[PDB]
């Protein structure tokens, strides 16, 4: 998997 | 500790008086963690964005460990796919990227 | 060099004749990278899985300098919300978590 992240 | 990169960085992590386990991602701003109960207020957050937002419950000041390290900070609770350290806590921890 | 994580790990990148930003990503098992034209041979990839699968163009053994090293790995092309170094490159330059 591949996990970038803003809300 | 020092981690190389070859594995996904998943260590352990004491919370809300539970044993987990949650992957150190620093692609994410928050950490974002399922299926455990928080004492004390909370208020509700949108995050994600694409296809819609999701909503959880954020917590903030909250007590944590992160492999052996006791720190204190925001931690989102909701429906995720992988439990997430993110650089929010990866900072109270002293964690750096190295090369 | 050593990086601290209050904010985003973004850094600059050299890959097919182009400077790039990225970000370095330890939650990302891959390299996925917009807008960059490579020479050579790709096979198509499904990626993601949430909402259905992403199909990016995958090519191997690619050249690429990140933050300065230059080092090979497969990049995986096409439409990404941000550029993302994944761990499959942060191995390639050496790059660990340290706390």
């Amino acid at each position: 998997q591949n996990y970038p992240i803003v809300q | 500790p020092q981690i190389t990169l070859w594995q996904r960085p998943i260590v352990t992590i004491k919370i809300g008086g539970q044993l987990k386990e949650a992957l150190l991602n620093t692609g994410a701003d928050d950490t974002v963690l399922e299926e455990v109960n928080l004492p004390g207020r909370w208020k509700p957050k949108l995050i994600g964005g694409i296809g819609g937002f999701v909503k959880v419950r954020q917590y903030d000041q909250v007590p944590i460990e992160i492999c052996g390290h006791k720190v204190i900070g925001t931690v989102l609770v909701g429906p995720t796919p992988a439990n997430v350290i993110g650089r929010n806590l990866m900072t109270q921890i002293g964690c750096t990227l190295n090369f």
